[PDB]
Formats: structure tokens, C-alpha cells, sequence
């Protein structure tokens, strides 16, 4: 009875309220990539560090 | 990160403790070492090396060279007592 009256009247004049993805995106944090792939730097690349580590520490084991 | 290099090198230890020293000194006197030493003295023959041997050796000091020394420079003097008498 009412019950009727309410579930037309309700369904009927307005089923959704607005609403409007584009205004969704300011408020929710946006994909951002991560930045360089990176690569690690030759760490103690060629003899360099050997010539100096030799004669650097010549120390024996005693 | 990566290992030092020192425990792989070794190049002064063997001045680096005492019985380097000692090694160097009993290799050569031990390498060259004689199983007994040569002698406790045996020069004096003239059937006087057995003198020697018998009295004047490691093996005994007693009172029978003293004795025999005694009696040589007795029989000088006491000789001579009758050059003098």
C-alpha cells in the first residue's frame, strides 16, 4: 500500500544520484612509475684497486 | 664487500719470531753435526800416551801421577846427593 507508493515513487524519480569519475581522480593518488631502472656502478672495476691494495697492505699473517 | 688480500700473502714471519734466529744457528750446527765429538786428549806417546791415558784421562784425577811427578825430582836430587857426598 505504502509500501507500493514509496517503492514507485522512489525507484522511479531519481533510481542513481550523480556522480562523475573525472572528479573521482583528484581525490584518489595517481599511478606514478618508479624512476630509472638503475644499473650498479662496476664496483672496484680492474687492477687499479689491486696495484694499490698489494702494495696498500703488503701485511703478511703472522 | 670484498675480502682484503694480507691472509693469502706471507713474507716476514721468518724474521717475525725468535727461533728464526735459532733455526738459522742449528741448521748448520745441526745438519753438519758430528754424532760424538773427537777427543778428551790422547797426545803424550812415547809409551808415555798410556801415562797420560791411565792418570791424566777423564777417566779418573788420583794421586798416582802426583806421586810419580814426586819421585822423578827425588831421583835427581837424591842421586846427586851422592854427586855431593
Amino acid at each position: 500500500n505504502v509500501i507500493q507508493d514509496l517503492y514507485l515513487r522512489e525507484l522511479k524519480d531519481t533510481k542513481l544520484a550523480p556522480s562523475t569519475l573525472q572528479d573521482a581522480e583528484g581525490n584518489v593518488k595517481p599511478w606514478n612509475p618508479p624512476q630509472k631502472p638503475n644499473l650498479p656502478e662496476l664496483e672496484l672495476q680492474g687492477p687499479e684497486a689491486l696495484k694499490a691494495y698489494t702494495e696498500q697492505n703488503v701485511e703478511t699473517a703472522h | 664487500v670484498s675480502t682484503l688480500i694480507p691472509p693469502k700473502v706471507v713474507s716476514s714471519k721468518n724474521i717475525g719470531s725468535a727461533p728464526n734466529a735459532k733455526r738459522i744457528a742449528n741448521v748448520v750446527h745441526f745438519y753438519k753435526s758430528l754424532p760424538q765429538g773427537p777427543a778428551p786428549a790422547i797426545k803424550a806417546n812415547t809409551r808415555l800416551a798410556r801415562y797420560k791415558a791411565k792418570y791424566f784421562d777423564g777417566d779418573n784425577a788420583s794421586g798416582k801421577p802426583l806421586w810419580h811427578f814426586a819421585l822423578g825430582i827425588i831421583a835427581f836430587g837424591y842421586s846427586m846427593e851422592y854427586y855431593f857426598h
